[PDB]
């Protein structure tokens, strides 16, 4: 299993045109914006699940493309699986004390489990085998512009507050923007790769994964949320030539001076890219 | 004869109150040259209301400081602190030369029994 | 190694964004901050650790290019391998006593070790003392604002342990800076690199590294940071030409006119040079 | 034995930010403070010591400017040292039965080592070499107002020894000041440097140090620390023109008026000198 050569960094931008980008949990799909200024926020992790869905959806239980979060699941499920196949008794709270075998349950599902070829069956809150550094990483998403939402008082009573409502209707209150644009940066390391064996398929899959998210998100409230573009830079070496918050520079995104009033629509904003110098390469279909 | 916990003269509960804090101090900085006990005890039965205020700062200080660490005594000094500062009514400004004779023996009669164990 | 020749003093700044830069001990994981006014702190040896961490990388273990605080290592074995070089056996106190001998293990130390021969060390004894000072130094990093840190939570698809959790998703915790800036000093002593032989070479490593370090340590919970300004203030003598107070006066920031409630960009700041004293000499970053 | 020919006396104002600046042994390490008021406390014998180092570092070993009390001296074989330069052999305590013997020991450590001329000297052990009170003596160092310490952890992420949890994270702490402002006082007497020797070029070397002190004691554990101001009080006689304490309270410091929440800043204080009596010269170095 071949390591990348190359370090990567991508931007990805989708649409929460008259949609919901992400609900905040107190407020059902209420978007999580700054407080202090009203600008929208999509929590990091906003896009894994999504990721492993598509996964599951193309890959279907493929061996070598298992997904390790799964709807309703234990978290330590995946944990207790990767230790079994590697014939260990489950030590979920701890690295697995053999640690040549440690070596096999990450070996193990970083092949069938392949995001975790990708990502860290570690801690930030609980613990797994720890260890194992993500090879690949993206930051909370946000939206191009203070997008206080638009509020959509939705007629129904399935909510998390139930009402005597149910000549008004019941109501949860669930939000649209009138058009916004949501961002994310994320990073591949080939240094970790060298670790855990990310490969080429890895990558494509990836990239088809990120183009097919959204096709399994759809609701009155979420709206249209389309993967309108996923720029992707490529470093021309093992480490990379340039500074990141300069390549992110050169991915300049703005509301479309010929659009007037509030935005509607993608057609309310442009997507531009500066061209990158020599050690950095730019792809920019998907 | 020894320390009797039903005494509740004045000066006996501070001799008491006194040397546990001595204890807990002990246990909070090890190491020291010197004691709270070398530093303070003439002081001390000289002049109640005027120490005893603020050894109670330091002493604070440090409850607050050992909470973090999983470690417990101090619980048990944090209460028999509240149990001899609740019968105390009022700190006296000075006591009678006799007093302060009745002072160290409940310190000491306290002491013995921190001793232990 | 030929020791440096002058006195140094420099200026980091630096940013962060939507993460948690250093964690606190104590308030669980909430981000160090100045209880009384509520600034933000950084420690030094967070630093330190990053710097030793990217020295490592670059360099790849390469000979004279060693490191002796290795990471998840029994750091008594490392200088038992400082010690057996020079036919000596682990001591506590000082680099073995007889003072000839512990020369040898301080000299094939900081001969190769560049970790030593940079930020000096001792085996860390109650006596606090002795064994070899660092030749370079820095203070505290505090932020130039007062900061406003959050408890961020998660609709996560899976629970930690059997649970009731599922009517609304699994939860999660973080803890989060929306946007701060930070800045940071430190000084370089000539006659302790003359006692150590902290050459020129190592200075130039260390400028590179300065500049380069923030790229390789991407994961989870740190969000975003970048290296944004590094001035370089050279005296023109072995000792000193200026007071250093008056030196870290010449840079000054300040809030971009335009700017107005919180910041969330380096763009809402202004930034200012000053000219130096006769005796000193200025140039930017590296 | 020629000596200055005026009284002197002087007040110091220093600074120290984000640091420990003088550790305090029967309290862990925790800065010294007043228990009753809560203000800092500085001694005088580290000051001293940091004249000497000064001192040391300065002149670089030139005859009639030795140190007597270098860092690791063996103070006994120093005074034996002393005593047989005057053709001695060594004996306790007292001067001996012919004091002139010691005396002449004292008359070449006076004329050789600079600190002894100084500060004078118990310069007595159980090699004897005299007694001397020098003429120049110290006050402690008060905070002008309440300082509140807080300390730190830190975590050691390699460790030094074996480890039955296991590596494991292992954790110290510091203690440190926020910020806090210092005032000293300080005397010269004439009648003793006639009898020491203490001239003037002495005088200003001392003056030169004492400006110049913290910028060779950059460490881990200090701060940043600096001199501010200082003021000379110079007699028009061989013995006093005035009571010293009206002297002193000449400076007045009070806060800044702009400044209202807790200091931070050498800018949240303002300084004042009032007149000299006729008798005296008031000059101002710094």
């Amino acid at each position: 299993m071949t390591a990348i050569a190359n370090r990567y960094e991508f931007v990805l931008l989708f649409d929460v045109e008259n949609g919901n980008p992400n609900g905040d949990p107190d407020a059902g799909n209420m978007p999580r914006i700054d407080p202090e200024t009203g600008h929208g926020l999509v929590t990091d992790v906003c896009l894994k699940r999504k990721i492993r869905n598509h996964v599951a959806l193309t890959k279907e239980g493929a061996e070598r493309f298992n997904i390790y979060i799964q709807e309703k699941a234990i978290l330590n499920e995946t944990h207790e699986r990767a230790y079994t196949a590697c014939d260990l008794k489950p030590e979920p709270k701890k690295l697995p004390k053999k640690v040549e075998d440690a070596k096999r349950v990450t070996d193990w599902m970083c092949t069938n489990f392949y995001d975790i070829r990708t990502f860290g069956a570690v801690m930030t809150t609980e613990v797994n085998c720890g260890q194992v550094r993500g090879p690949v990483q993206m930051a909370f998403a946000r939206s191009v512009e203070p997008v206080v939402p638009q509020e959509v008082s939705i007629t129904r009573m399935a909510v998390t507050t139930k009402a005597e409502a149910e000549d008004n209707r019941t109501m949860g209150r669930k939000h649209i923007v009138p058009y916004g644009l949501y961002v994310a940066h994320g990073f591949i390391s080939a240094p970790l790769a060298e670790k855990t064996g990310f490969s080429d398929e890895d990558l494509t899959l990836f990239w088809d994964a990120l183009v097919n998210m959204f096709e399994h998100d759809r609701s009155a409230a979420r709206g249209l949320m389309s993967s309108r573009k996923l720029i992707v830079f490529k470093h021309q070496n093992r480490l990379g030539n340039a500074p990141a918050h300069k390549l992110f520079d050169l991915v300049k995104v703005s509301r479309a001076e010929g659009s007037s009033g509030p935005a509607r629509s993608f057609a309310d904003y442009a997507v531009t890219v500066g061209q990158a110098p020599e050690g950095v390469e730019v792809k920019e279909m998907l | 004869v020894s320390l009797d916990p039903a005494r509740t003269d004045r000066p006996y509960l501070l001799g008491r109150l006194f040397a546990v804090l001595e204890k807990a101090q002990e246990d909070a900085v090890p190491g020291a040259n010197a004691t709270i006990k070398d530093r303070y005890l003439a002081s001390a039965s000289a002049n109640p209301g005027q120490v005893f205020h603020m050894l109670l700062k330091n002493a604070s200080n440090h409850t607050a400081k050992l909470r973090k660490d999983p470690e417990r005594k101090a619980i048990h000094y944090e209460i028999m602190m509240q149990e001899i500062i609740d019968n105390i009514s009022d700190f006296p400004v000075t006591m009678s030369s006799d007093e302060q004779g009745l002072f160290m023996i409940g310190y000491y009669h306290q002491r013995k029994a921190l001793f232990t164990k």
